[PDB]
């Protein structure tokens, strides 16, 4: 317990689409929550490697 | 009707909660509803929170 933290058990896979799945986590640290969603966050948006589109010659 | 007392005082440390009255000496008077986790708070350069 002094160097273990608890860790979540999560279910939730609602794809109101398949585009965008609905996901949760329970149960975490205090505090735990910020830090991971922060990360995740500034992850997805910035860091994701992919093919993007951009030229046109007309 | 009675013949013999006894007094007992009790001692009570307390801490703040929600709901606690709070005040500033410029009429400001509010009442602090939250506890944080000190990570939360708006922090400056120098890394010192609020």
């Amino acid at each position: 317990s002094v160097t273990e933290f608890l860790k979540p058990r999560l279910v939730d896979i609602e794809q109101v689409s398949s585009t965008h799945a609905k996901v949760t986590l329970e149960p975490l640290e205090r505090g735990f929550g910020h830090t991971l969603g922060n990360a995740l966050r500034r992850i997805l948006l910035s860091s994701m490697p992919g093919c993007a589109v951009t030229e046109v010659e007309i | 009707g009675v013949l013999k007392i006894v007094k007992v005082y009790l001692a009570v440390k307390r801490r703040i909660q929600p709901g606690d009255k709070m005040a500033g000496r410029h009429g400001n008077k509010g009442v602090i509803s939250k506890i944080n986790p000190i990570e939360d708070m708006p922090y400056d350069e120098n890394g010192t929170p609020v």
